[PDB]
């Protein structure tokens, strides 16, 4: 999920079920922080954008270009990816947990939450009985977790809009109570989930190993995240409510017993414990369990002071992405050139102003 | 203790402007929306637009575009309505509210400011003690306040130590001066051998008078 | 624009009985719940949220306020009614972008019949000596609302002058009250010496008047 002898039907397919995951609940939030207009043009571009640098990968552990300062420099933000998606999978466990846990103790609304006796919240009754089991894998034997948590999900989005999605206006730049302007100055934010959402070189050149292949896989892919991010942001009830109140997991701007998400939750919930170990391995292989608790600790921590789904994943994203997606790739090209200059200088500073605009606040 | 203070009775030219403020205490401002109301003679209340603090975000009524402006403080966690060249029509309270996103309606309000647009000028009170008239049993003894504008006339027995018995009548306009006046029934026992004083204040004419009700 | 149609204008309930207030609205107003709202407000006193939603009881009302309906029909219930009630009574709707109100209720709480306590009351000399003479003449604490004071100069019906102001239904006794003050001129107070404060009420077929001579 998340980042990380084919017939091509089959490899467009793989490449999919791999971006596809947890990552999609935070689309929503996305278009709202940058306002829909503006944010639509950021989904295309942004597809477009990491799909060259993906083939530049693909035309390529490399970084003998660099050798030492780059042998090391592409371990760190690979292991950025990496342990920031272990962080994710944390808080977004603990939040489908406690609803199909809450659930099951003994409802169609929209809910704006208020930001932060049943003492069923917690992160640190899941670190117990779940640290151990990245210390051994065979957690893959449950890919099909994947596909039908994401079918369920998808299923589910169709059905809810479905029932209560007639609901836009635009005001271009002025707000309104209700409406967010088309054009807001917190298009940055959007970009960084993108990146971390649109990744998978890290892993792209052992999956192709088996072009056009590739156009059409990031095509469906970044086609699959423009739909759930559009029904979400228009089907949000906003004369009643605002679409402000875009949660950056649109699962949470729904009750603790929404009997359909739960559903979703809980095919969610059994697809993503099924692969959280994986990345423990992954993250070592890249020696006591001191490592491999940490990123476990690392987990527990966050959900329990800072929960944000958004903020975290425009923050990883943009970090890994600055090197392992703008920059890099277009030094390992132009350096293997012993105009075009120009166009992949930009790449390169659109990276940089991708994490100094996440700075800006 | 969820608390919305507003700004204090404006007495506005027809013509002019006036701002009105809302202190809140008690909440995060930004987690919640302020709205404002408009209620006119009796019965009549009207949505006037109101504004999510978090995004600046206003919404009017389109009877009110043109009228009302909103504005917040996010410092001050104060809201602010602006009303611009107001006519007789907009002698109205206003009122302060407070929204969060459908989970609920209006569920705090504000002790409410009252506009009254006019040009007649603020004339300071004539407090004149009524005396008693024989007695029997209990006697009610009484306070005429006389010839004041604008409205706001605060009217109080014995400093306020004498609440209970008491008949504060509400204000009427006999050209363009308004009367008065309150009663107070105490026992036989209690009058005449006790002190008990008329105290009115007119604010708006820096107006502090008292009265003692004597037998002559 | 939602227009909301509230039914009773002004609605009479007896202490202890059932008042039943009703709310149409033209349109739906139920989003994926019901988005109506019912408010109470007592004279000059900011208006007070009874229950939100609809049918939902705000932290701190009595249960005795009870709400039901769903997309045009609603109504709002008060199952025990209290003199603590005696108020005007809203509806709201939060659900389009242009929010409406309704033609609000006004509940009178009907009490036992009592007779006013009359009081009549001479021109201050302090007033005298600045000119004009006005009689007051306070009717308090009585039921029901309606009632005529008929000032008499010398037995002479004067009409010309008088000034009166009523007072809200006691949140208490559930009762009324009125101020009556007949302005005269220093001068022409001085030409008469009866005054008379006759009220009539529905508690005495006879008047009950009190009166003073000027001297």
């Amino acid at each position: 999920s998340h980042e990380d002898k084919n017939p091509s039907i089959v490899t467009i397919f793989a490449i999919w079920n791999t971006m596809m995951g947890t990552s999609i609940l935070s689309i929503p939030w996305g278009i709202k922080q940058a306002g829909f207009t503006l944010g639509i043009i950021i989904i295309v571009l942004m597809g477009l954008l990491t799909l060259y640098c993906c083939y530049r990968v693909l035309k390529s552990v490399c970084k003998y270009y660099f050798g030492g300062f780059g042998k090391w420099s592409s371990l760190v933000f690979s292991l950025v990816s990496l342990i920031g998606a272990m962080v994710v999978y944390w808080v977004l466990m603990s939040n489908f947990l406690f609803n199909t846990g809450k659930f099951i103790f003994n409802t169609e609304r929209v809910i704006c939450p208020y930001p932060d006796e049943f003492d069923h919240w917690w992160s640190k009754t899941n670190t117990i009985p779940f640290y151990l089991i990245l210390l051994l894998s065979f957690f893959a034997r449950f890919t099909f977790l994947g596909t039908i948590s994401v079918i369920y999900l998808i299923f589910l989005v169709t059905y809810k809009a479905i029932q209560l999605g007639f609901h836009l206006e635009f005001h271009w730049f002025d707000s309104s109570m209700f409406f967010v302007p088309e054009f807001r100055t917190l298009f940055p934010q959007l970009s960084g989930v993108l990146t971390l959402a649109f990744f998978i070189h890290n892993c792209i050149i052992t999956l192709m190993k088996n072009v056009r292949d590739l156009s059409l896989a990031y095509l469906l892919v970044g086609l699959t995240y423009l739909y759930v991010g559009v029904l979400i942001f228009a089907a949000f009830p906003s004369p009643p409510l605002s679409k402000e109140c875009i949660e950056p997991n649109f699962l949470d701007n729904f009750p603790s017993s929404d009997i359909l998400v739960f559903v979703a939750r809980t095919f969610l919930l059994f697809q993503m414990t099924t692969v959280y170990p994986l990345l423990g391995y992954l993250v070592r292989v890249q020696h006591v369990f001191v490592l491999n608790v940490f990123v476990v600790g690392a987990g527990v921590l966050m959900a329990r002071f800072y929960p944000n789904i958004g903020s975290i994943i425009r923050y990883s994203g943009a970090l890994c992405g600055l090197a392992l997606v703008f920059v890099l790739p277009s030094l390992i090209h132009m350096v293997s050139l012993k105009t075009s200059t120009l166009f992949h200088g930009f790449l390169i500073l659109l990276g940089v102003a991708n994490l100094l605009g996440q700075f800006f606040m | 203790q969820i608390q919305l203070v507003q700004s204090g009775p404006k007495l506005s030219k027809p013509g002019a402007t006036d701002k009105i403020s809302c202190a809140a205490g008690g909440y995060s401002f930004t987690d919640y929306v302020m709205n404002w109301v408009k209620a006119s003679p009796l019965k009549g209340l009207e949505w006037n637009g109101s504004i999510n603090t978090s995004n600046g975000a206003t919404t009017y009524i389109s009877a009110f575009k043109g009228a009302g402006s909103h504005s917040v403080d996010s410092s001050a966690s104060t809201a602010a309505q602006q009303l611009s060249a107001l006519k007789a029509a907009d002698t109205a309270v206003y009122f302060c509210a407070r929204n969060f996103r459908g989970n609920g309606a209006m569920d705090y309000w504000g002790q409410g400011t009252s506009v009254t647009v006019s040009s007649a000028k603020t004339t300071a009170p004539s407090v004149y003690p009524l005396e008693v008239s024989a007695t029997g049993s209990s006697v009610t003894l009484g306070c005429l306040v006389k010839g004041y504008f604008p409205e706001p006339c605060t009217l109080t027995w014995n400093s306020g130590s004498l609440s209970s018995g008491v008949h504060t009548f509400p204000a009427v306009l006999a050209s363009d001066l308004y009367t008065l006046s309150s009663s107070v029934t105490v026992t036989s026992s209690t009058w005449p051998s006790q002190s008990i004083t008329c105290n009115v204040a007119h604010p708006a004419s820096s107006t502090k008078v008292d009265k003692k009700i004597e037998p002559a | 624009d939602i227009l909301l149609t509230q039914s009773p204008e002004s609605l009479s309930v007896v202490v202890g009985f059932y008042v039943t207030i009703t709310s149409q609205a033209s349109n739906n107003i139920t989003t994926y719940s019901s988005f109506i709202f019912w408010y109470q407000q007592k004279p000059g006193q900011a208006p007070k949220l009874l229950i939100y939603d609809s049918s939902t009881l705000e932290s701190g009302i009595p249960g005795r306020f009870s709400g039901s309906g769903s997309g045009r029909d609603f109504s709002l219930t008060i199952a025990p009614n209290q003199p603590a009630c005696g108020a005007t009574y809203e509806d709201l709707q939060v659900l389009i972008v242009v929010r409406t109100f309704g033609g609000g209720t006004k509940l009178e709480i009907k009490r036992a019949d009592a007779a006013p306590t009359v009081s009549i009351f001479p021109p201050s000399s302090e007033q005298l000596t600045s000119g004009g003479a006005e009689v007051v003449c306070f009717l308090n604490n009585f039921y029901p609302k309606n009632i005529n004071v008929a000032w008499k100069i010398d037995g002479g019906e004067r009409q010309n002058g008088v000034l009166n102001s009523w007072t809200d239904q006691d949140s208490a006794d559930s009762t009324y009250s009125m101020s009556s003050t007949l302005t005269l001129t220093k001068d022409e107070y001085e030409r008469h010496a009866s005054y008379t404060c006759e009220a009539t009420h529905q508690t005495s077929t006879s008047p009950i008047v009190k009166s003073f001579n000027r001297n």
